[PDB]
Parts: C-alpha cells; structure tokens; sequence
C-alpha cells in the first residue's frame, strides 16, 4: 500500500518497507523469491 | 566482473578508471564531457557498430548512476547544522530578551519548511536584517556583509558545489575581522549553508533526472531494435531489457544484468 | 568430463526430467544456471517453479 | 638480505612473495596457507629436516610476526570517527529530544573496553527504532537502517576484514529516501564502525597470540633437539637461540640471527 | 676511554650508539632489548664466552646504570605544579565551601609529604567530588576526566612515559570553552600530574633496582670463575672485580675499573 513510511508494516519482526522488500522480478525468475515463497518475506511490483 | 560490450582491453580500463575517480575531477556532467560516451564504441564503420554501442552506452549510463547514488554524501549534515545556527542562536536574540519582531513572525518563518524549503524571501528577510545590523542600506550583496574579499570566492564555492556536489567544502567565514560578532556570524554561516543545501540538492536532482531520462530513452531504441528476432534467447534479452528501472531499483536490475550478461553477449545477433 | 554430473542430478532432482526434454532449448540454456546453485540449501520445488514459468514465458504464440 | 637456512632460490622467492603481498592476499593466516609450509622443507629428505625445517620453520614464524607489527595500520583513524558521530550527535539528539542525556556511549570512554559494545548496539537498535517510529516495539531487526538490499553487503564487508584486517576498506550509506535523515550516522554508521573496529582489534590479537604461541612451540623443539651437542659454536648456537622472546625483543632478535646466519650456517650439524 | 672486552669495532661501536642513543628510542631496558645482550657476545666458541662476556654483560649492566643516572630528568619540576595545585586550590575549596571534610584536607596535606606512592591509590574520592561539579547529581564518571579524547590520549600519554622515563611530554590540558568549571579543570590537572609523577617515579626505580640486581648477580658469578686462579695478577683482578657496589659507589667504580681494565684485561686468561 502507499506510503508505507507512516505506518509499521510487519510480518516478522522486521518491518516491510521499500527497503526491506526485493522487488518482484517477472523475467528473470530468481530462485530465492521461489524459496521465498514459502518463508515469510513480502515482495513487491515496485509499481505503488 | 565490472560487465560492458564488446570493448578492448583499453577502453574498459580507462572507463573503470573514470568511473571509480569519478569523485576527483570537477565538473561531473557526463552530458557536458563528450570524451567517455564517443569514445565507449567498437568502431567498425556503423553497420556492427549500433545495435552493440547501444548496449554499451546503456550499460555506460546504468553504471554512471549507479555510481552516483552510491557515492552520494549526506547533505542532511549540513542542514543539522542550518537547524543548529537557525534554532539556537537566531530565535533567542529575536524573540528572547532583545525582540527586535514579533515571536509569531520570526519563529514560523525559521520554523515552516523545516523538509523541502527553497524560499529566497525568507533568506531576504534575514538579510535585510543583517544589513540593518550592517553599515549601509542595499541589499546589493546578498551573504556576507561589509566585506567584499569573500564574495568571489564564496561564489566560486557554489560554483565548485554546482560542478562537484559529490566533493564539497564549507568557506568557514573567517574570525578576526566581522561586521559584528556572534549574531552576523550566525546568520551569515545560515545564509551560506542554506544556499550550499539547496545548490548541492538541485544539482543531485538535475543529474539524476537526466540519467533517467537517458536510461528511459536509450530503452526504446533498444527494444525496436531487439524486437525483431524469434529467437528464445533473442526474446529473453529483450524482456530482460524491457524491464522497468526506478533510480532505486537500477542496483538490483544491475545485479541482474550481470548475472544475464552471462548469456545476452552470446544472444546478441 | 568433471561438470555433468551436477547437471544431471540437478536435471532428475526437479522432475525426473527425460534427457529429450533436456536437449529442449529452455532446459539447454538453463541447466547450467541450475548448476551454479542447488548446492546450496535453497530448494528442490524453488526449481520446479522456475522451469513452470520459464518454459510459459518461452512459449508465447 | 632475508636470510633463510637451506632453500631452493625458487623457494626463498616464494617466501619473499608471501611476506611481500601479506597485505594483498586475502585470509593473511599462516596456518591457511599449506604450501607455504611446504615451501618452507628443506632437501634432502627427513634425516635433514628432522634438523632442519625446526630452524626454517623459527625464522618464518618470527619474519611472519615481525610482517606483522610492521604492517599493522592504526585503527585509530576508524575511532576518530566512531567518537565523532557518537559525541556530536548521539548527544545532541538526546540532549535535544529530552532523552535526559543517556551516557551510555561514555561507560566506555575509550577503545579500552572491547565488551559492552553489544550492550550499546542493543540500546542503540532501540534508539533507531525509537527514532525512525513512535511504536517502540523492540524488533529483532540487526541494523536500524532497514536496509536488507545491502546487509549481506556489510556481512560480507565484515568477513573481508576478518580475513584481511591489515587492508581494510570501509562502507558508507544511501540517500534516496532515508530512513533517518543525519541520525542515520550516528545510529547506523556507528554500529556498522563499532563493530567493524572491534573486529579488527580481535583478529589482530587473535593472530599475534597464535604467531607468539608458535614462536614459542618451535623454541623449544629447537632448544630439546640443539641439546646434545656439546660442541664450540654448537652451545653457541644454543646460548643464541635459547633466548626468550616477547613480541618487544622479536625485531631486535630477528636483528640479532641477522647476524647470526654466516656462522650458524656452518655451526649447524 | 670506554674500553670493553674482545669485541669488533663494529660491536663496540652498536654499543656506543645504543647507550649515546638511549633516550631517544622507546622501552629503555635490556629485556626490551636483546640486541645489546647478543651483540655483546665474543666469537671463537663459548669457552671465551664463560670466561669474558660475564665480564662484559658487567660492563654493559655498570655503563647502563651509569647512563641512567646520568641522563634521569628531574621530576620535582612537575611535583612542584602538583603541589602547587594541592596547596592552592583543593585546600581554598573544600575548607571554604562544604567545610566537613577538612580531615581530608589535612589527609591531602600528608599527601604533600613525600608518600606519594601509598597517596595515589584511593585518591579517587577527591574526583568523586569533582563529580559533582562537573555535573550534577554526581552519579558516575570515568576513572580520569571527563573528556574522551582527552582521557584516551591520557592514557597513551601515561604508557608513553612509562615505557620512556628519561624523555616525557606534558599533556596541557587546558581549554578555552569548557563546560567544567575552572576549578574542576585544576582538578583533572593535579590527578594527570599525580599520575604521570608517580608512574615516572615508579617506572624509574624498577629499572634501577634492576640494573643493580644484575650488576650484584655478575659480581658473585665472576667471583666464583676468578676464585680458582692463584697469580698476583688474579687475586688482584679478584679484589677489583670483588670491591661492593652500591649507585653512588658505581660511578667512582666505572673511573677505577677503567684505570684497572690494562691489568685485568692480562689477568682474564
């Protein structure tokens, strides 16, 4: 959602921001974001 | 390892050399000096020399604004310390004992646009003061008063800042001699500092707005020119060049370009 | 002589793969990125869909 | 001219390589690398190592040690801006913010005190947080920055160092959109630093006690074997190298076998 | 004329460059230094080596004590600031204001006698109440001053001079902002200056009772080498050589044995 720096996002105890988050990559299909998928790390389209 | 085109051995050490001392020479505009983005070329007449040259100039800009945004100073240094002179020494002679205003007048005006300001009024303001606390009347010389063996060099300081905001220097207004002590000091090193700010943050502005640009533009005749070709590896480069890059995501997307750099050299026709 | 066996084992550990789906060109570019990895703890499904989106991606009429 | 017992000149110049590029190579143990020591065997099979290699091994160990003190950078120009950001910021903030100034810094007052600086770092991972949001909530985060698109950049940073602490290179911070705007120095830079210097401290200790552990071994197998002989230069020879050494009397005494080398060359069985 | 045992020119003349020399290099022992202990050493076997460099390892412990007691700087230079600081201001303070620990004033007073060294320890408790003046609500501060850098260099300063008694640099302390209070500042004065008399003073006595530990030890080996022999010559040596040492005594005792060196020099067979 947008303007994520007013507010804590988590779902860890790290907080979700544009820093923490990888950017989703749609052509190169990385192996991390697949195992990934499983763990609990949020990703975005950078889009916003 | 540091990935371009098909260059010499020549060509790749001289721009690993400038784009490491990219911090030392003055005047950083890779638009204004044409002596790297001519030079990154293959020869070869034009007819091999294009769809490849535009790889090279796009992995040229890619890397250029890379390097930028990793060897950026803070500039938030120096306004903790427009913060410290604006806050602590010139609202307790305005409002505290002296009160040469109005508390509601001076104290908003320091106070409004602590993030984004740009305002020369308010500077103009603190000017006509200093000036007032000065000699004369005119506002003819804006920064420092009563003394014009500062001016130049002070304005070549900003120029300096305007060439390299990535190497800056503060002028540090000299002790002994002053048109009045403690108070024009303050305001003059205020002055100073919020030009400095604003100079240094519109030229980081200016060059990242162009590399942008040319990253966006160098894009599209990229991708018409790889669009033609039905080849899986053919294809694959070209959805790899026609991702999206954002200033923040072009580390990443260079990461990536590595790492695809690995195949697109042998994909290229 | 000394790389194809990590190939080949990485080739039946994400699906069992039949070498004529390994001379396919998605898998020939592939197999060797596969190979540059695996070795670490990441994950056998990771793979499998990586190859589902990448064989859709090739596959555009 | 680095005088070494019964070698290969092929062997004395890889010695010479070794002490020469330290520096250069990466994981400067001795332990790591084997074919120095394999380097270091003399001909002629056991009967003349068994004497031999105890000696070659004693001047390596004791050139390693003395490559070592000589070469070693002062890690005060890391603390200099350690106490910098500490002292002018962290302070200031406090002392602005009403944080009733919090010393916590000034328990150490020093590099003296290489514990509690993880205490600091957890009292510091609170303050960041307490700084970039109102919440509290103390996260498991291990930087305030946030930043994850560059922690395994400063985790790998730190294992550089662990391998080569005598050539260290330091990492800085990104500006885009900044989590704290000049705090960021102060929170984030000063963990990075502080970890960074007690890394190096410990490593350099780390390696000059096992050289000294080692200087000390290859003593007295030298001393027990040398025993027997009861000849001239033979007990000469022992009165020589049966002096112990501290890392105070270790460039003097490599001074001293400097000397030493023409006769013990002969005196040696 | 400073003439020695067997040695080369090339020895002799390490030797005298080593004790012109001595002030100038750090860490002034012969522990520290082998060098000197291993280039005393004579050639052709050890035979001439029990029988002469016992009398030389004499000779250098005697002219090492001499150049010690000759080149010592006089510390009541900086005992009388120490004293001055004592009398004048911590006396004027706590006798005028918080009157209740004038016993301790007369406790410092006997601290003005020359007892020094059981006074240093658990001087503390005066800087506990400087505490207080530096800031208030005296909780707790440092072992030394407040200051980081200057605490810090303090302590490099004071491991200097106990490394380097015979040359020592004064730290001045002074600043021209200070939020300590002046008298505070007095007080940081009087505890660096009590610590650096003390550990010179320390430092400076260990050393002399070493020199005079060794010379006795080499005295009572060369008694019982020399004792076996019967000529004229050798009981002549044996009353020289066996005539006790103490500081003032060595001096008159280097003039003697330099006269009586062309007859022992004969009777060492």
């Amino acid at each position: 959602p947008r303007n994520d720096t007013n507010a804590k996002i988590t779902a860890d105890d790290t907080p979700l921001t544009q820093n923490t988050v990888r950017v989703r990559n749609y052509e190169i299909s990385d192996v991390q974001r697949m195992n990934l998928i499983d763990s609990s790390v949020v990703f975005t389209d950078n889009d916003r | 390892s540091i990935p371009f085109a098909w260059l010499d051995r020549d060509k790749v050490q001289r721009l690993t050399n400038f784009l490491s001392n990219l911090e030392n020479l003055e005047n950083v505009d890779l638009r204004e000096h044409p002596y790297v983005t001519n030079s990154c070329v293959v020869r070869e007449g034009e007819d091999v020399d294009e769809l490849k040259t535009l790889y090279n100039t796009f992995i040229l800009w890619l890397m250029y604004h890379y390097v930028l945004s990793k060897r950026k100073p803070d500039y938030n240094a120096i306004w903790q310390d427009i913060t410290k002179l604006q806050n602590v020494v010139n609202e307790y002679l305005k409002s505290k004992g002296l009160n040469k205003g109005n508390f509601e007048n001076m104290f908003t005006n320091k106070e409004k646009f602590e993030s984004q300001f740009s305002d020369i009024h308010r500077a103009l303001l603190r000017l006509g003061n200093s000036i007032r606390w000065g000699s004369n009347v005119p506002i003819d010389t804006p920064y420092v008063n009563l003394t014009a063996e500062d001016s130049s060099e002070i304005e070549n300081n900003l120029q300096d800042a305007e060439k390299n905001m990535l190497w800056y220097t503060v002028y540090n207004i000299n002790d002994p001699w002053d048109e009045n002590g403690y108070l024009v000091t303050s305001i003059n090193k205020l002055v100073y500092l919020g030009k400095l700010f604003v100079t240094l943050n519109q030229s980081w502005s200016k060059l990242e707005k162009v590399a942008m640009s040319q990253i966006v533009t160098t894009q599209n005749h990229l991708s018409g020119h790889l669009r033609k070709n039905e080849n899986f590896n053919a294809v694959y480069s070209q959805r790899v060049l026609q991702t999206p890059l954002t200033g923040q995501r072009v580390e990443s997307f260079l990461k990536i370009i590595t790492s695809d750099y690995e195949i697109i050299k042998s994909s290229l026709e | 002589k000394e790389e194809e066996k990590k190939k080949q084992q990485m080739l039946t550990g994400v699906l069992g793969l039949q070498p004529t789906m390994a001379n396919h060109p998605v898998l020939g570019v592939f197999l060797p990125k596969y190979a540059k990895q695996n070795g670490g703890n990441v994950d056998k499904t990771a793979f499998r869909l990586d190859l589902i989106r990448m064989l859709a991606l090739h596959r555009l009429n």
